[PDB]
Formats: structure tokens, C-alpha cells, sequence
């Protein structure tokens, strides 16, 4: 059910995707 | 959980409209109905679609979004380049209705408020009051040089009252999308349009925008945060968040419209389809007196009691081992200091019927 986070360490844009949708919606803050 | 937006074939985001009416006559017929409360919504849209040809700007900088190319930098375009608008032979109503001073022709800056006005019944049609406060505010940007005045106060309200379910008229939703992403690239005089069309942006994502906006809030790089998803039912929404080729990384393409676009009716990235993670986000947001959190609605399916048991140690740090430790050594059961804090929180919470807050106190009050 709960699995191990040192046995995630193996695992594969993502960083990049976060920035983007951040600042996109920081900026959005604008218009509302 | 089921389309993914990622367009497979060349082919631009495309609707259906009306045969392209006299822009003169249009006006006319439409703010006519605008001021009797009594609008067409094939007319509207007709008329949206025709108005395009007014907004032209310089693209800054080379645009193309699932291989399809809208413009190069330094090409003049307006919204229609984004999309196409196919039309049949079928004139529209445009009957006059309401109050029509104008003999004259308008002018851009006329077209221009009306667009802006009829674009912002979408917004207003989005929030199931406080519209008051939103629609006064529209009505004064829209008064406002390079906009000039065509209604008097309170007529969009008075209006939206009649159209509040335009939100949901595919072909609306499909022009305010196109809007909006015309002018989150090119910074144009009419720019202020937004108000009404930026809740376009990123709809049917609120799994997605969750997900990113807890990653900004406890400070954390992505593969830091992910870590802390250990729980197994995380995997597969995390996988479906991340599948490749769809643009979620890419500056101005069409996935941040593409649900008002209609590229996908069914969300991968909505709350429902990574209801684990929305669950676990919001528990964590219920843990430390968030607001927005504690009105959240919790996704019924996927495990909320589970969910908020991890939330509750999550909540407690802000090392991922040093709680997987933690859970482990307690059986995956909540301490009564978790307990203690959520319904200190909740119960002192005005609690929305299928919110997080209601839950916390149904389940351990």
C-alpha cells in the first residue's frame, strides 16, 4: 500500500511544466 | 482520465458559424439585444467570430503548438489565425430588439466594448451576488479609453440574468478560449478583453494546477515533491499528468485552452481523474488552515480516508523517508495530535456540503 521513497529514487519535462503553469497563473492574477 | 488533447493531425481547432455578416448590421442587431436582455447565441457568436478581423497584432516571436504553425515572428495576426471558422450559407436572425440610438456606423472602439462585453457573460455565466461586484468592474474597463461607453450601468447584469448558462455553449466557449489565447500572446490595446475570457485558461486542469501549485508551496523541486506520493494508487495519476507529447511545458501552445478549444472532452488532468492526489493536496491545505482547500469538494472515490491519513503527516513536516517511517511505525494510522489539528480546523470551518472540511468533521469529530 505504502511504498518505500528511497526504492522511488529509480524513476524518470515535468520541472519546466510546473514553472510554466506557476507563473502562467500568477499572471492570470492580473485580469481576475 | 480518458482523451488527451495533443492534436494528431495538422488541423486547427475548428467550429461552424452562420453565413459572415455586414459588422455594421451586427452591432447593431446585437448590442440592440444586449440592452433588451434578449441575445441570440448563434447571432453572438456569428458576430464574435466576424470581429476578429479587428484585433490584428505583431507576433513577437515564432508560434506553433502540435505542429501547427499560426504565425512567424513579425506576422500581423488577429485571433481567426489561431483557428478555423467554417461557415455556412445561413444568414443569421439579427433582429433589433432593444434600444438603438446609433443611425451611424460604429466605430472599432465601439465593436471592441461589445466584444469585451459579450465575451465577459462567459465568466459571469462560469460562477454558479459577488457577480455584482465582477460585472460593475467589467462594465468600467469597458468605459474606459481605448473602450468607449455603448450601455449604461447594470445592463450586463440585467442581461447575464438571461444567459447565465452560456458558459456551456460550445461555440462561445470555443470564441472566449480563442480570445483569451490570442491575447495572453500578442499585448494588444484591447488586452483588458481577458477579463472576462482568463478563466479559459487551464479549465478541466484542476488536478494539474493543484499538483503544481502544492510543488510552489512547500518549496520543493518536482522530483523532490513526487517523493512524498508513496502511497501506490499515485503512480498511474502521476503518469497520466506527465504523458508526453502534450505541450504542458511549452509557452502559449493550445493545451492551455484546450478545453474551451474542444481538442478533449474528458479531462486527464481534472480533479476526478487524479482524485488521489486532489485528495491528498487538500488535506494537506485542511491540515494547515487553508481556506480554498477546506471548501474544496472531495473526490468520493478515491480513498478520502486513506488520503487523509497520509495528509495529516504530510501536514505534519512542512526528508520523504523520515514519514514513510513514521507512518509505518504507526500502523498507517493518524496520531491523535493529527486528529486533534484537522477538527480544531474543521470544526471551526463554515463547512460546504461535499468539501474537505465537511468530511474532516464527519469522519473524525
Amino acid at each position: 500500500i505504502f511504498v518505500n521513497p528511497s526504492a522511488i529514487r529509480a524513476g524518470l519535462m515535468a520541472e519546466e511544466t510546473v514553472d510554466l503553469i506557476n507563473r502562467n497563473i500568477e499572471d492570470n492574477q492580473a485580469h481576475l | 482520465e480518458y482523451k488527451y488533447p495533443a492534436i494528431k493531425d495538422l488541423k486547427k481547432p475548428c467550429i461552424t458559424l452562420g453565413k459572415a455578416p455586414d459588422l455594421n448590421k451586427a452591432y447593431k442587431s446585437v448590442l440592440s439585444g444586449m440592452n433588451a436582455a434578449k441575445l441570440d447565441p448563434d447571432d453572438v457568436c456569428s458576430y464574435l467570430a466576424a470581429a476578429m478581423q479587428f484585433f490584428e497584432g505583431t507576433c513577437p516571436e515564432d508560434w506553433t503548438s502540435y505542429g501547427i504553425l499560426i504565425a512567424r515572428k513579425g506576422d500581423r495576426i488577429t485571433p481567426n489565425s489561431l483557428v478555423e471558422i467554417k461557415r455556412t450559407d445561413v444568414e443569421g436572425n439579427w433582429a433589433l430588439t432593444g434600444g438603438m440610438e446609433l443611425t451611424r456606423d460604429p466605430t472599432v472602439s465601439e465593436h471592441a466594448s461589445l466584444v469585451g462585453l459579450l465575451l465577459s457573460l462567459y465568466r459571469l455565466s462560469k460562477i454558479s451576488n459577488y457577480k455584482t461586484n465582477i460585472a460593475d468592474r467589467i462594465e468600467q474597463i469597458f468605459e474606459t479609453a481605448p473602450f468607449v461607453k455603448i450601455v449604461e450601468h447594470h445592463t450586463l447584469m440585467t442581461t447575464h440574468k438571461m444567459c447565465a448558462n452560456w458558459s456551456t455553449i460550445p461555440n462561445f466557449r470555443f470564441l472566449a478560449g480563442t480570445y483569451d489565447m490570442f491575447f495572453s500572446r500578442i499585448e494588444h490595446l484591447y488586452s483588458a478583453i481577458r477579463v472576462g475570457t482568463v478563466v479559459t485558461a487551464y479549465e478541466d486542469c484542476s488536478g494539474l494546477v493543484s499538483f503544481t501549485g502544492f510543488i510552489k508551496q512547500i518549496n520543493l523541486t518536482a522530483r523532490e515533491a513526487i517523493l512524498y506520493f508513496f502511497h501506490k494508487n499515485f503512480e498511474e495519476e502521476i503518469r497520466r499528468m506527465f504523458e508526453p507529447g502534450q505541450e504542458t511545458a511549452v509557452p502559449h501552445s493550445y493545451f492551455i485552452h484546450f478545453r474551451s478549444l474542444g481538442l478533449s472532452g474528458k479531462s486527464p488532468y481534472s480533479s476526478n481523474a487524479v482524485g488521489h492526489v486532489f485528495n491528498l493536496i487538500h488535506f494537506v491545505g485542511c491540515y494547515m488552515g487553508q481556506v480554498r482547500s477546506l471548501n474544496a469538494t472531495v473526490i468520493a472515490a478515491c480513498a478520502p480516508h486513506e488520503m487523509s491519513v497520509l495528509g495529516g503527516y504530510l501536514g505534519e513536516e512542512f526528508s520523504p523517508e523520515a514519514v514513510y517511517t513514521r507512518i509505518m511505525m504507526n500502523g498507517g494510522r493518524l496520531k491523535r495530535s493529527h486528529i486533534r489539528r484537522y477538527v480544531s480546523v474543521s470544526s471551526n470551518h463554515q463547512a460546504r456540503p461535499n468539501s474537505f472540511a465537511e468530511f474532516l468533521n464527519k469522519t473524525y469529530s
